[PDB]
């Protein structure tokens, strides 16, 4: 095509998320870097600089302060409804205060992030090259969480609000029982968005319209209460994506120009107990008349223009609620399948290796002699190769599909070196019985894996089980309120 | 204006309220998420002194006790220096009246089991290691005092360490390894010097020991200078170059060598070579007193972890509360007009010309 | 002391180099990071971003663009007389053109840098903690090159010019034969500085004064020749630390204001053949009268204020030429000694391990039985521990000093596991004879190492041999000219 | 002024001299260290268009052939776009007269032994892989043509690849794996469709093959739809969801399925299943023609290395000379008024509003 269509196709590649894991290249690189590092939730904290460098070095060499900001936002409780990064230290405030230097702050993967990249090692996702071509990065994460819905996204375009995990897991399970369910059948589990910073959603039409056409405009309002002791307004929670400090400056400026009236004292009493904005109504003025006048002139009220755009097949799409849910469930099917196939292959290859090790022990003495005989390992090896050598246990499934028909029991060049490699500690008569267990336990596993690949409804049962495990382990209460009136 | 830049408190009365001053990037956020709305106000600063900021701080004040939270490092602590020097210069009286303080974040965080501890200084960190090491410890010697513990042991351990500290303070003048061995070797007397046969055999015993103990590639030798008064001399070949150290009449007379002897006298009196040390459930025989002290410390540290802080931003808002701004926990430090004077000087020093 | 004396002691810690390897913390970290990476001269090139990240991550987390600049300067031929970094790609020009992005440029250690960090693995230098305390960095490099003299330094104070390696190696060897040699005896090998960018040094008094008192002011002049075909001035080389482009702008500005006269055409013909500045003398004007008038008003002539300040013992010192040479030679002695001691220890520990392995083979069958007997490795291990088991070969030196007197032949707990760990391939009758060689060859080595530690003049012979190897492998011709007139 | 920002050349006559335009950060330095002083002038630019710069370029010109050296990537190539759009707008005629060109740095650098090669395109990179693979290669079949090589083989290899390319171009409509097997399976005829027994056994043979070959977790099945004309249908269960693909009367009639058959016809005529392939010193028996082509490529690549360039700054000044600015070596590309038009459009597109 034209050079313009390509240049537009790459600018859109960075800007939009992937419906399957709601991650952009930057996030997926940063997260994968943490996983390779072994920066788990159950290991000690590592300095941010340690991760930022690893990322810059291998996956995304485009500015240290850029990569850090990415990790910061993935750590903050006010920007992500379900944080993917566990962070200790100063990570900036809702006011817009910056985070501490990357050499001071500490971070590790959140428990939930390990689920995002669950089964990443087992060839369940495609891999792409890095900038220099020395490293490989996942094209997508084999995620168990519908992040694009749960945590959402923003386009510099697309605007997707976060959602409660519990609700969404339900809606997903609902789509699993009936593929034909309506947008209103889904909205029975997913009433609306659930922002990290809890607040009040006044209109319910906007959300219904957005889940249906992928586009809509919703209302978000601050949770303010009037209090006696003169009169004072107290804000417990404000709209998502709202800078509290600049909000304050705004109200002070409004009273200066006198566009708003009835405020004598405006102070920010936010502290370790939570958010607290104080506005003391003047005498001869009503509190809720001042409040509504504020809503009308203030960021206290914000309309959230939902615009669900996300890359489905490497191509931009405007999708309704169902389309996003279906895409997650097709992605799960693929990951689950690909996982199994890999698990089966690995099981085969391990059972195949074991068979050689087991046979080696019974015939161990003659082998030992041979080893003593040939000076060069390859000469003793060739000797092992020349002559073939628990019958109930042996009784074809265990053998890998690639393994030839030819290979008494026949041995592989590799197996010959495996017997040569085995150490003197394994020789003990206790290791024999132990290996016998692993072998037999793998047969039961391969048999189970085969049961899974064959049965299409079985695979859909394992998926449902995984979604439930996610709803219980990581599910939590709603925070924003929907009040259609 | 002021609102939006400052996070004020409920308390309206000066002398009942405190204003925190931080570096936005270091603690600006964490301070706000961890303060106490009642009486703690927070003014984040950024700078190298912003003029708008300087008018915000002035327009701010009110507050009687103003705390300056800033890292100790030279790079980060500059914001503190700019404040002290600005105070002294523009506002002399506010420092003199004792309104300005300086937060003292812990340098360590020790935790054994459920217990955790916040240690302020490297001096307090030393007091803590000794304390652990000694707790439950008793030294069993064959000397007149079968068991040495409690206040008595602390006396010994303190003297032993005091000597090792002095040793390291006179390390450039004499080899550290040699002075350590003078502790074990018999004392040389002013009267002893007058005799040559005793002096020679002595410095021979010394050197003969150093050589057998030497693990590094060093060579010890002895020589006696005749003075018309006999004075020992220890020559050491290291690495390929040999230096010689004279044990002057002054040295043997010096208080430094006396503190070494007194220590050795006590140690040799306590029959240290043969002994038992328990701390406190178990014990192990030791060939030396220092071998017993090394063992104490190996026990004390067995299950504990130690975290050193280099910056405020290293800790969460909650943690920052428990350490630096919680009235009961916090460990503040008031600044004197003499300290603001030194902060003015330092600022000027960095400003070679302006 | 006072907080001011400390703050001044740390600012000076970053600014000054270490007399022993002429490196500042930044350089030593960057270089050590490359070595750990395995970014050798004989391995493929690695992207700069890869190193910059590793540095930022583990050793010096203070800005990516800062760390890169450091690597850049260590790559440029015009800034370093002997480059420590081998670089492929655009690394900026003498004009001040920046270097290419760190993701495009490629780098590996220069052959000479491997000598700077020669014998770094063998505990020849002290190690310090990194910012977080998870990594260890060398307090200094065990260098075979007197870098502080060779490549020099700059203080943002100290100003040391680069020097020819060949000359300096000589001067070092001269100090080795007679410790008392004079500054004039040294200047017989080290006439003066030798800048990467070759030029002409006019005064010889300044350099003699600087090698004597550590301080002095020297003259550097551009190598310009007048040419016929009207008249044109052509500069082949310019003063060290001089921006060629800004030099050009200066001359153009001078002719504008007419402070200099006799120039019709000023063009920069610098190309792949080398540097070439062209100044075409106007008619009715002399070339060399225009040239001297330029020298007088132009950066073409630059006085280089030598000020040799460097941290000897963690303390700042103003040192003359001899003091710098002596410090390098004391440092060599220490590295050489510490190296030997380590080499000896390692040899001992390896010979000790071997003795167990060798004895194991002769008594192998009984051992094999035991291994078959005890189910748990520790139970078979304890069995090996209970009963003790090439006599000419065995005939105490090989045994490490730490090894107890007690340990038929006695075995160590560790040795028991070593026999248990040995694989089946080593069993061959060819490995036995092979190990016998290593053992015997190590005895000859330990005996040699002992000969070295004992003989103080022997150690001074190995040092001299190493300096010569450096002068031959990395020695090159002079570039700047000294013309005392 | 001009001197200090521009690096001019000895050549004084326009139409005998060329001006290079680079991005300072990308090639500013390397260009200067690698140019040819005689006729190559260099003007580094930085930008997003600097106004001083824009007056330098104007005050510059002189030069008839002006080259724009810039990376191909979207981020780096912007400087090129700003130039083309500035040319078209401010200076229309200069582009029309063919004075402006665009340097074409190689995308690859292949090296076998002492030989190295600079490849411009991904199309040229394909022509090079084929070339290597085929050189010295001959395919020995049992068919009327005992040995197939030279021009004849190239014809086959080209057709084979052409089909695989088309396959990938119609991949979303039909499974890639299935279309590959239609190549090997006998052709289905318009006349064949009219008969049901032949059609059923055919689609049974197809599906039966796909299943035995399937390594992934997929399930193939067949069904025949009766049309009052018999039409085969291939249903595939993957992953857990089964889709079905109809082989319409159009499909069998379509040119796409014809190109598949013709290929299979030639392949089946050449008795591909049993054969030998040599390239060229050695040979190995192949069960398929594609298995022979895979082997060719495995040989061709055995000892060679391939380096892809993403930016100019990746290569030294000397290397930059040999590739991009050496008259003999370089591969330039002149810009048309239609290209400057598109560069003006693109700039405006990015500028949603101004
Ligand atoms: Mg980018
Ligand atoms: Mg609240
Ligand atoms: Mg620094
Ligand atoms: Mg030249």
């Amino acid at each position: 095509s034209s050079y313009l269509d390509y240049a537009m196709s790459v600018i859109v590649g960075r800007a939009l998320p992937d419906v399957r894991d709601g991650l952009k290249p930057v996030h997926r690189r940063v997260l994968y870097a943490m996983n390779v590092l072994g920066n788990d939730w159950n290991k000690a904290y590592k300095k941010s600089a340690r991760v930022v460098g690893d990322v810059i070095g291998k996956y995304h060499p485009h500015g240290d302060s850029a990569v850090y900001d990415t990790i910061v936002r993935m750590a903050q409780p006010f920007s992500l409804r379900y944080m993917l990064v566990d962070g200790q230290g100063n990570f900036g405030s809702i006011d817009g205060d910056s985070a501490a230097a990357m050499r001071y702050t500490e971070i590790r993967l959140a428990k939930i992030a390990h689920e995002l990249m669950a089964d990443l090692e087992k060839e369940t996702v495609d891999f792409v090259d890095n900038y220099d071509g020395t490293e490989k990065i996942p094209d997508v994460m084999p995620t168990k969480i519908p992040n694009l819905l749960v945590n959402g996204s923003s386009g510099i375009a697309t605007n997707i609000p976060p959602h409660n995990l519990t609700e969404v897991i339900n809606g997903c399970l609902a789509y699993i029982d009936d593929e034909d369910i309506s947008i209103e059948g889904l909205m029975e589990h997913i009433p609306g968005p659930d922002f990290p910073t809890a607040a009040i959603i006044n209109g319910r039409r906007g959300i219904e319209e957005a889940y249906r056409t992928g586009r809509g405009k919703v209302y978000i309002r601050a949770r303010a209460e009037v209090e006696v002791d003169r009169e004072t307004i107290i804000v417990h929670e404000i709209p998502y994506q709202v800078n509290k400090a600049r909000l304050i400056e705004k109200i002070a400026e409004l009273v200066k120009e006198k566009r708003v009236e009835g405020i004598s004292a405006l102070r920010d009493e936010s502290d370790k107990d939570g958010m607290r904005i104080v506005i003391e109504v003047k005498r001869d003025a009503v509190g809720e008349v001042v409040l509504n006048n504020l809503y009308s002139q203030t960021q206290l009220q914000v309309s959230f223009g939902i615009n669900m755009v996300a890359l489905h097949h490497g191509q931009p799409k405007i999708m309704n609620l169902k389309d996003i849910i279906a895409a997650f469930v097709r992605h799960r099917r693929e990951v689950v399948t690909r996982r199994t196939i890999f698990e089966l292959r690995k099981a085969r290859d391990r059972a195949h290796i074991l068979e050689a090790l087991a046979v080696a022990l019974a015939n161990i003495d003659p082998i030992i002699e041979l080893i003593r005989h040939a000076p060069t390992p390859a000469e003793a090896k060739t000797a092992l190769v020349a002559n073939p050598w628990v019958a109930a246990m042996l009784e074809d499934a265990a053998r890998p599909e690639w393994l030839e028909p030819e290979f008494l029991y026949y041995l592989t060049e590799q197996q010959a070196q495996a017997i040569l490699d085995l150490r003197l500690q394994k020789l003990t008569g206790l290791e024999h019985e132990k290996l016998l267990d692993e072998y037999k336990e793998l047969l039961d596993q391969i048999a189970e894996l085969l049961r899974i690949l064959g049965s299409a409804d079985r695979l859909m049962e394992v998926i449902r089980e995984e979604l439930e495990l996610v709803r219980e382990q990581f599910g939590d209460k709603r925070r924003t309120e929907i009040t259609a009136n | 204006g002021l609102p939006g830049k400052l996070a004020d408190c409920q308390e309206r009365d000066p002398a009942l309220s405190e204003l925190y001053l931080v570096e936005g990037d270091s603690a600006g956020g964490s301070a706000k998420q961890g303060r106490n709305r009642k009486n703690q106000a927070i003014l984040p600063l950024k700078g190298l002194s912003s003029q708008e900021v300087a008018t915000l701080i002035t327009a701010l004040g009110r507050y009687h006790s103003i705390i300056i939270m800033t890292d100790a490092d030279v790079d980060g602590s500059h914001i503190r220096t700019l404040l002290l020097t600005f105070f002294y210069r523009q506002m002399p009286e506010i420092v003199e009246r004792g309104h300005v303080y300086i937060a003292q974040p812990p340098l360590y965080k020790v935790k054994k089991g459920k217990q955790e501890q916040y240690i302020k200084d490297d001096e307090a960190m030393d007091q803590y290691q000794i304390s652990i090491a000694l707790d439950g410890a008793t030294l069993h010697t064959n000397a007149s005092a079968p068991a040495l513990a409690g206040e008595a042991l602390e006396k010994l351990v303190s003297e032993y360490n005091a000597t090792q500290k002095m040793i390291n303070r006179m390390e450039r003048r004499y080899p550290k390894a040699m002075l350590k061995e003078l502790i074990y070797q018999p004392t040389l007397t002013e009267a002893d010097l007058s005799d040559e046969q005793t002096v020679t055999r002595w410095v021979n015993a010394l050197v003969s020991e150093l050589n057998d103990k030497e693990q590094h590639g060093s060579q010890w030798k002895f020589d006696v200078h005749t003075n018309a008064l006999f004075e020992p001399i220890v020559r050491v070949r290291t690495h390929g170059v040999d230096t010689d150290y004279p044990l002057d009449h002054e040295f043997i007379t010096g208080g430094e060598y006396r503190r070494i002897c007194t220590l050795g006298e006590k140690l040799r009196g306590l029959l240290e070579e043969d002994a038992f040390i328990e701390r406190g459930e178990r014990r192990q025989p030791v060939a030396s007193f220092e071998q017993a002290l090394d063992w104490l410390v190996k026990e004390s540290r067995r299950g504990l972890s130690i975290q050193r802080y280099k910056g405020l931003g290293e800790m969460n808002p909650e943690q920052l509360w428990e350490t630096t701004m919680d009235p009961e926990s916090r460990r503040m430090l008031r600044v004197t007009v003499k300290d603001a004077i030194a902060a003015d000087q330092l600022f000027t020093t960095l400003m070679g010309d302006a």
